[PDB]
């Protein structure tokens, strides 16, 4: 018994996510806007070609 | 003779918002404490400075 499928993967646009490498949430003061909510205000801060 | 000065607005970059809303926008502070700046001045966020 087989399956087949045509598909693949695709990349959208380098510049509209992130990954970031720590989750404490400790107290919710270790990375409430410093590391979680950070990188949320990186990505609201960003330039198109035309600056 | 002094002047009447109204502050209603904050603009503050996208880097300050956080800070800016948590400032004007939460409405307890520590273990209650109401916020005596709560909505006082109304926040907007802006990309084109800095």
């Amino acid at each position: 018994f087989m399956a087949d499928e045509y598909r693949y993967g695709v990349r959208s646009r380098c510049n509209v996510g992130f990954g970031f490498w720590q989750l404490a949430a400790m107290s919710t003061e270790e990375l409430n806007q410093v590391n979680f909510e950070k990188v949320y205000d990186a990505m609201r801060n960003q330039k198109a070609d035309g600056g | 003779r002094p002047l009447d000065i109204r502050p209603n607005l904050l603009v503050v970059p996208t880097t300050l918002r956080s800070k800016a809303k948590e400032v004007v926008g939460v409405q307890r502070l520590a273990n209650g404490a109401d916020n005596p700046n709560f909505e006082l001045v109304q926040v907007l966020d802006t990309a084109w400075l800095n």
